[PDB]
């Protein structure tokens, strides 16, 4: 459903086919995943361990909240008092003695979940983030030469950080194509420096023994203990380096870098409040439409402040004896007698209230520059109340309806035309229902992905003869055998319909 | 010819006016560098 | 059925059917119409409000308790802030109520110590609640209509 | 009214051409076709 979302109301239109076999690329990679979680002591352990961890992944998440919304509710009933049991934070519960204790046995829980959120993601989910990135490597170099021809950006940060992972001699690890480093040797190779290439993709020898494995396949030697060095500790550095972007292994950071700061002054816990508006699927929604138009926000409460500037100045130049802050004679507190302090009168008791610094600045009824204070005020209450309140409305207002449309696109060409060709919900409407049928026997998405796993599965001197050809044009990338335009219907719609 | 046709691809613009006879007919012609060089500057890219 | 009858027993029960109205005249039906129809939208964002003033609850708990105040008389009685769960009901029927925010209705904060501490907490409530939350209730309504 | 007037350009500048005023239908009975009646065939800037 997210896929089939964010590629109609994109940049596709062209290159969205190369997306979808993109898209089925890493399902491809998801199902395996699955299938493997459904001193012999560790072994055993571990795996049976790390594997009801992640798949009791979505449960141990809400149990947070909920451990959370309680542990907040039991500090609503502490207390100050001058008079100990300094002033003194001690606890005025429901008359019982059951709730001193029970603050301190859903602390240490807190922090034991918040322990498995971070393991198990380290599981579940950091393997496809890898993928999804040593995949770009390899196809950015076959068939662009990124790091052989040019230089990446010379100013971009995720494209010379993986500078540090081609010498390494384990470069496909995730990406199945763990050849990724012979077959580019040879497309470039002689235009290029055959004998300089050879190292800086890595694996030496390359040159002098290149057919050396012709002999036969050795066996390795098991062990323990010293198996501890057989690290290739230049590659872990690397993907060490690539998780700590992820926006979401930092958000699961501050989770539990609040919980061990609250075992530190248990009002802390208040931050987990707070994570509701990131679960319950509506709140998302709500809070999306706020962000979504969030330039147009932060620059709107810039272009106040500087507004607000222009008002002090005009104030700070003509009207300070207007301004008082006391009825006990001698003149005290004049809220003008420096610039900074007038610019934050005009800010907390400012833009604030309903009326405008027109109610907090004496009268001006005596006459002496009395017309020129009333229109001082009435252009101040429309240029900010009634129009700078009302734009902060309407980027908000309007963000409902965008956000509402572009969810209203989708399920209108998703419903009146194919995605694999491009035809229409008529033509297909000459017979009893058949655009219903085209998309349920003939084209229809889940066929095309079972085929990819077809012909991966069986041996090669096998596959038939629709099918050579379709995985000699998957291999190379060169896809023009998807219909796109046209149909069986339509070819043949005479020879016999 | 896969390099004179590759190399000169930049350098060969394609119009479909039509006259005359009143039909389609194609036209070729030449384009320098400096011709094509300064029309992707920033400034004619906004005017366009 | 079980109005009219209670009504003979206090006769001011019969005030329930003033409440027929809005659910016959077709007019009427469709105006509460539109309002209900997006109400779960409606519910959970007064949610995300009880939630909001109770950050700045636990804030103003933990740091600025001698700003609030009750009385002239002198010897500090009805002081706010001694209980949690007392100062959680300062911030709703004198808190969100009013059009500018728990800085009027806490004494105020020109003699230093802890000052700009005041106006950031003041601005950045103001914003937060007044001027984005009470128009996300609107945006919801006017939607609608839509 | 002005994020609509910026959607109408998006979205009619990507669904017509600008030189005849044929639509991105016809010109999708091949494979990528309406990306080449605007890259070779016409398009702007060649007529310039
Ligand atoms: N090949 C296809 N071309 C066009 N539309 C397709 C194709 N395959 C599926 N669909 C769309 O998906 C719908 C049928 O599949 P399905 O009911 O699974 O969609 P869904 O309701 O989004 O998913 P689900 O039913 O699993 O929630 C149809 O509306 C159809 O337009
Ligand atoms: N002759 C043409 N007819 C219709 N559309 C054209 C023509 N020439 C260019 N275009 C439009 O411009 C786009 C391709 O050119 P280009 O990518 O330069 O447009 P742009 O994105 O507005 O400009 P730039 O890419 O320089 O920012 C297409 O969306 C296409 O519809
Ligand atoms: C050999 N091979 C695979 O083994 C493969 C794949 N996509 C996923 N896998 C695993 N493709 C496209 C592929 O060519
Ligand atoms: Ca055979
Ligand atoms: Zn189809
Ligand atoms: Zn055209």
């Amino acid at each position: 459903r997210q896929f089939i979302f964010d590629v109609v109301n994109e940049g596709g239109e062209a290159e969205k086919m190369e997306l979808f076999v993109s898209f089925c690329e890493d399902t491809i990679f998801e199902m395996q995943i699955a299938a493997q979680i459904s001193w012999g002591e560790l072994e055993v352990q571990r795996v049976k361990f790390l594997n009801y961890l992640s798949r009791n992944f979505y449960t141990l998440k809400y149990l947070a909240l909920f451990l959370a919304f309680a542990i907040n509710f039991i500090l609503l009933f502490y207390k100050v008092s001058d008079s100990p049991p300094n002033m003194v934070y001690y606890f005025l519960e429901e008359s019982t003695g059951y709730m001193e204790p029970a603050l301190w046995c859903l602390s240490l829980l807190h922090t034991l979940v918040a322990f498995l959120m971070i393991i198990g993601y380290n599981c579940l989910k950091v393997p496809l983030v890898i993928f999804k990135r040593e995949k770009e490597l390899a196809r950015k170099l076959e068939f662009d030469g990124l790091y052989i021809t040019e230089q990446p950006g010379d100013d971009d940060v995720k494209g010379q950080w993986d500078r540090l992972v081609l010498n390494t001699p384990s470069f496909p690890s995730n990406y199945w194509d763990k050849f990724v480093k012979r077959k580019v040797l040879d497309k470039h190779g002689d235009i290029f420096g055959r004998e300089r290439i050879a190292e800086l993709l890595g694996m030496d020898l390359a040159s002098l023994e290149i057919t050396a494995h012709n002999e036969r396949k050795p066996d390795p030697p098991p062990g323990l203990l010293t198996w501890l060095m057989s690290i290739d500790v230049k590659y872990q550095i690397w993907k060490f380096g690539v998780i700590f972007t992820d926006n979401s292994f930092l958000y699961s950071g501050w989770y539990m870098v609040m919980s061990l700061l609250g075992h530190y002054n248990n009002f802390f816990f208040a931050a987990h409040l707070l994570d509701i508006a990131m679960e319950v699927k509506t709140l998302r929604t709500i809070l999306s439409s706020v962000t979504h138009n969030g330039k147009q926000l932060v620059m709107t409460v810039g272009l106040l402040a500087v507004v607000v500037y222009l008002y002090t100045v005009v104030a700070f130049n003509f009207f300070r004896k207007f301004y008082n802050k006391s009825e006990d004679e001698d003149e005290p507190d004049m809220k003008c007698d420096d610039m900074m302090t007038c610019y934050l009168f005009h800010m907390y008791v400012g833009v604030r209230a309903g009326g405008g610094i027109g109610d907090e600045i004496e009268d001006p009824a005596g006459d002496e520059y009395e017309l020129y204070r009333v229109v001082f005020d009435i252009t101040f209450f429309f240029f900010v109340i009634v129009i700078l309140l009302a734009i902060i409305q309407g980027l908000i207002i309007d963000a409902f309806g965008e956000l509402r449309d572009q969810q209203e696109q989708v399920k209108e060409d998703m419903e009146t035309k194919c995605f694999i060709c491009g035809i229409g919900s008529d033509y297909f409407d000459t017979t009893p229902h058949g655009f219903e049928t085209h998309t349920l026997e003939e084209h229809n998405l889940a066929n095309y992905m079972f085929f990819l796993m077809y012909l991966i599965n069986k041996d090669e001197t096998e596959h038939t003869g629709q099918e050579s050809y379709v995985w000699k044009m998957y291999q190379e990338r060169c896809w023009d055998f998807f219909p796109a335009g046209d149909c069986f219907r339509k070819q043949y719609e005479d020879q016999l319909s | 010819a896969e390099s004179i046709l590759e190399y000169f691809r930049p350098y060969l613009g394609r119009i479909e006016i039509m006259g005359a006879s009143r039909r389609i007919e194609r036209i070729y012609f030449e384009i320098s560098e400096t011709n094509r060089a300064q029309w992707e500057m920033p400034q004619v890219k906004e005017s366009k």
